[PDB]
């Protein structure tokens, strides 16, 4: 290149930033998804979809393991995701070289949204477009935050993001509760994904993956479809 | 609509949209060509015509048949610069894997570099996004045929036989409601199905000449180039 | 107009109109015109004043003793590119211990102005330049361009109103390869005559001479020895 | 307009007018075209006097890169220059690492390529320049090859550039090409390239000629031009 | 070129002009008549204007090179009293990047040139003279040249 | 170690010791000192071992890939070619003795020696090792020009078979390559 | 209203450096005068407020103590000229045990006349008049913010330099004397100036072969005002 080095993003007249706040769009216009942590781990969930019958369904996968007690899934466009993932492996991988012993889960939401806020203040890029959701259980508790474009991370006992995560939002506020286990979260998580899912929703038309104290572990469509005996 | 220089650089729309990216798969259809691949049980094949205006033009140098590996060949379209810088770049991190690794690469982890390379092509703000598309097949272990389309945007995908060009759609079409009703495909199978979806898509009766033909197989994993004498072999093979 | 404005920007007729400046910019310049015997090269430069007092300001310039050059245009790229040349003569003169043939010489020029030619942010070189001196096989006379075009001529004139001057070259450019210097400078200056209003010439003020020859090291005239060259001319008629 | 500035935006359609104009900007020029028989290959060009302008003889466009490496350049001049100082310090690395001739294959794919690197960029534009590329050899024949302003480059029989360019190609394929002989196809071109540009347009023109093949050894030189000089005695016998 | 075009303008417009595209080419052909058209820009038209029957022939045109330059003042150069020491291809040479209406022009004002001294034939300085009129000299003090 | 290398008509031939020490101790009985570089292309290598094995990696790099674009076999000369810029680059930190052969299309089998000092050499045969000071006698009235692979094969078990019997550094079997236009054919003796 | 810095007129010239001549106008005049006998130089204060120290403004600045140097236009721009133009005839003797020519230091000088750019600012704002005696008798150039260097017998700059040169032509010939000049020219100040001419407003420098160095303490100023 040349050096240009200037940042695209001010602020706005009015004291906003507008490229921020459209890329919050492209994410609200993602996959709709949702995670939910109950007094024993995490449940991830996703709604994958293909386009047509020809696609492969092995070959692409969303619920992405980091560590083996460390779970992510994302809401956003596809590939930006891959990038910023292997970002997140490294970057586990150095603190582990550093003390040997696996990273906490708080500190990856504090490295990664410190990439990604740097990345939105650096120059000559646009943010990612993209929000994502971690979870692990680190220490006994299972942990469970989200990103954003903006940067920024929250930590939440359950919530959803693509398409509708507001009607599904309401509706983990009145199906979810403060404690459950991992298989009524499941069933719950499959409900709101049913809440705004295609008709026939088999194996291959979401994919779930979860924390357990043991570790972190992904499901197969045998259990998913194996799951999918009491819909919603 | 336009705001400020969406139109005109890598930025997202008010809508949430950039529009440079979709200028750009429609630049590959000025290629005027359209690709057809397909996988079969232990074989997978490619084939795509090719346009020769000129007597004075050579024969042999207008192939987009590009052998990458010994056991990974390639299709390419939109415009045949980029294919062309495409091409040493899925060579040289070809090579680089073997020098790194020992073993040969995977033809789904090459089709990850390229799409991840095609990343930034359209991440950074001062760089054109090399208006061109990618198609790969080969052989794996424990695994038999592949085949990956790897796309100016920077994302790939499985499937199981996939055209491209400038007839996707028809082409799709065609072979949704040919491949789903429990075929069995065998080598003959598969190819005599290649041919006949694109000749019906362009209503052509070639010549054994324009054509060409990639394969590879599960019994020799050399990819493998054919000649317009078998390829004319297998013309009149569905030639009943 | 919009899309003239930068070098790297094109044109929809396809003529990048910022060289097209540049070779505005040569034209501004006084006059000056080169050419070269079978055996010798002689170019004389046209010197301007800014006013009275002030002096003429100077146009020939000594590079080797068998290099030398004109000017027109800008001052900055000619002090500039001058001392690339100077750098770039002694150079081969530490090296092969020879003296630079003037055409690859002239090639260098033309690569050392591609670049910022093309390269985002970067003028072009405003300058008329002339050079003339000894390879192993004789004289030769090229001129320059902000294009960085070399051309291999047998005389030209470049700057103020050198349409004129070309047209008195070829009507005695057969006699441009059998006389010697003295009816070959006077030759030369003949042309520079016509590029003047019709009331002064060359009163021993405004006038220089390189010359580079057989056994001759190039050397430069100024007003004073000049003299004896500005002796023999008739007047111009009318 | 207002997408024709960069040549790093894609037009809403899919195409860059950078390139779009760069391409015609070298159609302007004079004709260049270049054949090649069955032992070696021939270059003519048209180039023009306009009154007398220099020392005939000055600034042919007919380079020479390797001792059996031929230029045929065309549109700009200076780029021209350029790239074939690129050409010769290529061959020049590939015979320094390698110790041999440097095919034309891989002599212009590289050219190729670092074409293609200035279409990528606000920082730079595109070229103004074609050209053709001449090469011999006892153990590969003839090859010539032809490159475009965008990056596109391959092989020919033959093939023209500049503005008589469609209507020069016509009578082109007219002649067998391959059991003739470069020396009958020298005088060949010359009734070519001297039935082209008249009167009411341009001036007395210039037809210089470059010559490499079996004759010439694998050395590229230009032809013996004022020798034999069958060009004209066999460029004008077609006044009627 | 049409679009998406809002309350007014366009909305005649496209209207007669799809009447001259129809009573032009198409229903009801006639061989009785031939159409010539002329323009500057040519990238606001439609395509069914300039499809291939509606408009057969397309001619563009260059600016004189170097003899058009040359030739045309030495047209306009007809009826005016020259001195016949002057050369058209001097004038072609030193006239850059003109056209037809110019080169007109600076013939044109030649002849006024020397009626304000009241001579009777030109001169090539006449010509320069006028060729600067036509140039639109700016100003001075460019002297730090050279 | 010793290594031994001789072309004939048909193609080339190869064979070395299987031996490695280090100080006064045997390392390895049986060892590769052979290279299968490509198809049609061996390199025998002596001197340092990780030289020597990093060094073959490196061409082995290279010139795979350089065929690869090439679209067409490589050139024993061309591969030669590469292990003279390495070794003469980093002449002043490598102790190789590599000798490089193979057969080609373009013109049959090659033979080229390449010295620790970074020079670069065709022969009829060359010969490399330690040991390799110990039969120059043998191997120059042995030798007699035009003689067919098996007499190649014969000769050359002779010669590594003397060689390892009177050095006390080579020894271990006797590995032994023949290289034509249809393949490469490989195998071990004794005696 | 925002063009490439580095770009040349449609018509060819310029775009900034046209502006930056265009600066030197608004800037306070200068007058030098070259003499057989020597050099002089005189230019105006254009003191403001009284509280104001006057002898803290200068625009007579020795170079070396042959080499007397005048400005006129953005000062603070012209004192890192000053300063190169000091340290490289340093280099000169310390380097060679002689003096650098006045023509040759200004050719060091406007060198950097003209080398902003993005890689590797703008361009100057300032004009200046060089004096100084040398092995060919007293010297006097003239430069301007293009680099543009020229020789002149006795130039005058600043914001009424067009009348300065102009009287000046009437008045100057070339067999002057050293005071002749010094008046003639201070003659031209109070003809070009507004405020009057005292022992505070303007100011001279005065350069000879014997009276080696420039020499301009005050009330020689007003015995030459009293002279006139």
């Amino acid at each position: 290149e040349r050096g240009y080095s200037f940042s695209l993003t001010t602020f706005s007249p009015s004291g906003k930033l507008v490229q921020i706040e459209y890329a919050l769009a492209a994410v609200a216009g993602g996959a709709p998804s949702v995670g939910i942590k109950a007094a024993n781990g995490v449940v991830l969930a996703t709604e994958k979809k293909q386009k047509s019958i020809l696609y492969d369904e092995r070959s692409v996968h969303k619920v992405e393991p980091i560590t083996k007690h460390i779970g992510l899934v994302y809401s956003g466009m596809g590939p930006d995701y891959r990038v910023l993932v292997h970002r997140a492996r490294k970057l586990a991988q150095q603190y582990y070289l550093v003390y040997q012993e696996p990273i906490p889960t708080a500190q990856l939401v504090q490295r990664v949204a410190s990439v990604m806020q740097e990345y939105t203040q650096s120059g000559g890029v646009r943010p990612f477009g993209v929000s994502l959701l971690i979870c692990g259980w680190n220490e006994g508790r299972p942990y469970l935050f989200q990103s954003d474009p903006s940067g920024a991370y929250f930590a939440w006992k359950a919530t959803a993001m693509g398409k509708n995560y507001v009607n599904g939002k309401t509706f983990l506020e009145k199906r979810y509760n403060e404690d459950l286990e991992l298989e009524d979260a499941i069933h719950t998580a499959i409900l709101t994904l049913k809440e705004s899912f295609e008709g026939q929703m088999t194996e291959d038309n979401i994919e779930v993956g979860i924390c357990n104290e043991a570790g972190f572990r992904r499901l197969t469509p045998t259990e998913v479809k194996d799951y999918l005996a009491a819909i919603a | 609509s336009s705001a400020g220089f969406d139109r005109h650089i890598t930025i997202f729309s008010p809508e949430g949209r950039l529009y440079q990216v979709e200028y750009a798969f429609k630049a590959i259809n000025q290629g005027g060509l359209t690709s057809v691949a397909v996988r079969g049980k232990d074989c997978a094949v490619i084939v795509t015509q090719k346009k020769v205006p000129d007597k004075l033009l050579d024969s042999s140098t207008v192939t987009h048949l590009f052998k990458i590996t010994e056991n990974i060949g390639c299709v390419m379209t939109g415009m045949t610069a980029d294919s062309r810088s495409q091409v040493q770049r899925a060579r040289y991190e070809a090579a680089n894997w073997k020098y790194k690794y020992g073993y040969e690469i995977p033809v789904d982890m090459l089709c990850k570099r390229i799409a991840d390379i095609s990343q930034v092509y359209t991440q950074n703000a001062e760089m054109r996004p090399l208006g061109c598309c990618m198609i790969l097949i080969g052989i794996d272990e424990e695994q038999g045929p592949q085949v990956y389309k790897c796309d100016p945007a920077g994302y790939y995908c499985g499937f199981k036989a996939t055209a491209a060009g400038v007839k996707q759609t028809e082409s799709t079409s065609f072979l949704e409601k040919k491949v789903k009703k429990k075929f069995d495909w065998t080598f003959e199978q598969t190819v005599e199905t290649a041919i006949t979806c694109l000749s019906t898509v362009l209503s052509i009766d070639f010549k054994p000449s324009e054509i060409e033909v990639g394969v590879v197989t599960v019994e020799n994993p050399k990819f493998r180039i054919l000649t317009e004498a078998e390829i004319d072999a297998h013309l009149v093979a569905l030639a009943e | 107009n919009q899309y003239d404005n930068d070098v790297t920007v094109w044109s929809p007729q396809g003529r990048i109109h910022q060289i097209e400046y540049a070779m505005e910019a040569v034209k501004q310049g006084s006059a000056t015109v080169g050419l070269k015997s079978k055996t010798h090269a002689v170019l004389v430069a046209l010197k301007r004043a800014q006013s009275e007092l002030a002096a003429h300001q100077k146009k020939i310039l000594h590079v080797d003793n068998h290099i030398g050059i004109s000017i027109a245009g800008l001052t900055a790229d000619a002090r500039l590119l001058c001392n690339f040349m100077r750098q770039e003569c002694l150079d081969s003169r530490f090296v092969f211990d020879r003296p630079l043939p003037v055409s690859r010489l002239v090639s260098l020029i033309g690569s050392k102005t591609q670049i910022p030619t093309q390269r985002y942010g970067r003028r072009p070189y405003g300058v008329g330049l002339l050079i003339a001196g000894y390879d192993d096989m004789g004289p030769h006379i090229f001129q320059t361009c902000p294009s960085a075009n070399y051309f291999d001529c047998r005389a030209m004139s470049i700057g103020a109103r050198s349409q004129s001057a070309r047209t008195y070259l070829e009507r005695h450019m057969s006699e441009f390869m059998e006389c010697n210097l003295n009816e070959l400078v006077k030759h030369g200056l003949r042309a520079l005559r016509e590029t003047l209003p019709a009331e002064q010439d060359l009163t021993t003020k405004n006038v220089s001479i390189g010359i580079v020859g057989k056994d001759l090291e190039f050397t430069i005239y100024d007003d004073d020895d000049v003299s004896p060259f500005l002796e023999g001319l008739e007047e111009r008629p009318q | 307009t207002g997408y024709d500035l960069s040549a790093s935006t894609f037009s809403p359609d899919g195409r860059v007018f950078q390139v779009e104009y760069a391409m015609k900007a070298v159609e302007n020029s004079s004709t260049a075209i270049g054949i090649r028989c069955k032992d070696g290959v021939v270059f003519g060009v048209e180039k023009l006097v306009l009154s007398k302008l220099y020392e005939e003889g000055s600034n042919k466009r007919l380079f020479n890169v390797d001792r059996h490496v031929g230029m045929a350049v065309a549109g700009l001049l200076a780029d021209a220059r350029s790239l074939a100082d690129i050409a010769r310090e290529e061959a020049s690395n590939f015979r320094s690492n390698f110790g041999y001739n440097i095919p034309l294959k891989h002599l212009a794919d590289r050219v190729a390529m670092y074409v293609h690197a200035y279409t990528l960029y606000s920082a730079v534009r595109p070229f103004g320049c074609s050209f053709m590329l001449g090469s011999y050899s006892v153990n590969d024949g003839a090859q010539l090859y032809m490159i475009d302003p965008s990056g596109v480059s391959y092989g020919y029989w033959g093939c023209a550039i500049g503005k008589a360019r469609q209507a020069a190609k016509t009578e082109i394929e007219k002649l067998q090409m391959k059991e003739m002989t470069c020396r009958d196809i020298v005088k060949e071109v010359a009734k070519i390239i001297y039935i082209v540009h008249d009167e009411v347009k341009d001036k007395a023109f210039e037809l210089e000629l470059s010559w490499v093949g079996e004759l010439t050894n694998g050395r590229h030189e230009i032809v013996p031009k004022d020798i034999r000089e069958e060009a004209e005695k066999y460029a004008k016998e077609s006044l009627k | 070129k049409r679009f998406d075009s809002e309350k007014a303008g366009d909305r005649e417009v496209q209207r007669t002009m799809l009447e001259l595209l129809n009573q032009l080419d198409g229903f009801q052909p006639n061989t009785q008549v031939k159409v010539i058209a002329a323009t500057n820009r040519v990238d606001i038209l439609d395509p069914a204007l300039l499809r291939s029957g509606r408009l057969d022939r397309k001619i563009e045109f260059p600016m004189p090179n170097e003899e058009a330059r040359a030739r045309i003042m030495q047209i306009h150069s007809r009826k005016m009293n020259v001195s016949p020491d002057v050369n058209y291809e001097e004038l072609a040479r030193c006239t850059d990047d003109f056209n037809g209406a110019q080169c007109k022009a600076v013939c044109v004002e030649a002849g006024m040139i020397a009626l304000r001294r009241g001579a009777t034939e030109l001169t090539h300085e006449d010509y320069m003279e006028g060729i600067l009129e036509v140039q639109a000299k700016k100003k001075a003090n460019l002297q730090y040249y050279a | 170690t010793t290594i031994m290398a001789v072309q004939f008509d048909g193609g080339v031939v190869l064979g070395a010791d299987s031996r490695t020490t280090t100080g006064s101790y045997i390392a390895n009985r049986v060892t590769d000192k052979l290279t299968p570089i490509h198809d049609r292309i061996f390199c025998c290598r002596s001197g340092s071992a990780a030289d020597t094995q990093a060094v073959a990696d490196a061409v082995t790099y290279q010139l795979g890939f350089h065929s690869i674009e090439l679209n067409e076999p490589p050139l024993v000369h061309t591969a030669a070619s590469l292990f003279k810029e390495m070794c003469y680059r980093y002449r002043e930190d490598l102790m190789a003795g590599i000798i490089i052969a193979g057969w080609d299309p373009q013109e049959g089998g090659q033979v080229y020696s390449v010295p620790m000092g970074g020079m670069m050499v065709r022969q009829s045969f060359a010969i490399g090792g330690s040991g390799s000071s110990y039969i120059y006698g043998y191997v120059d009235a042995t030798y007699r020009e035009g003689m067919t692979k098996e007499e190649c094969l014969q000769f050359t078990a002779n010669a590594l078979a003397l060689a390892m019997e009177r050095d006390g550094s080579s020894g271990g079997v006797i590995r032994l390559a023949a290289i034509a236009e249809s393949g490469v054919e490989r195998q071990v003796l004794l005696g | 209203y925002d063009r490439g810095v580095n770009t040349f007129s449609p018509e060819g010239r310029l775009f900034q450096v046209e502006y930056a001549i265009e600066a030197i106008k608004l800037g306070s005049t200068a007058i030098g005068i070259q003499t057989s006998e020597g050099v002089c130089l005189a230019v105006e204060k254009r003191i403001t407020s009284p509280l104001m120290e006057p002898s803290s403004i200068e625009k007579i600045v020795e170079i070396d103590a042959h080499i007397g140097c005048a400005m006129s236009g953005l000062i603070a721009d012209a004192k890192t000229l000053i300063d190169k133009a000091r340290v490289e005839t340093q280099n000169h003797w310390f380097t060679y045990n002689e003096t650098m020519t006045v023509e040759s230091v200004t050719q060091a000088v406007s060198n950097l006349a003209l080398q902003f750019g993005e890689e590797d600012s703008r361009p100057f704002g300032v004009a200046l008049l060089f004096g100084g005696v040398d092995e060919k008798g007293p010297q006097l150039f003239h430069m301007d913010p293009s680099g543009t260097f020229v020789q002149c017998d006795a130039r005058a700059i600043g914001s009424a330099s067009e009348g300065a040169q102009s009287s000046l032509q009437e008045v100057y010939h070339k067999s002057m004397t050293l005071k002749e000049a010094i008046k003639s020219s201070l003659i031209i100040l109070k003809q070009v100036m507004e405020e009057k001419l005292n022992a505070t407003n303007i100011e001279l420098a005065t350069v000879q072969p014997g009276q080696n160095f420039h020499m301009f303490t005050k009330e020689e100023l007003e015995e030459v005002i009293k002279d006139i």
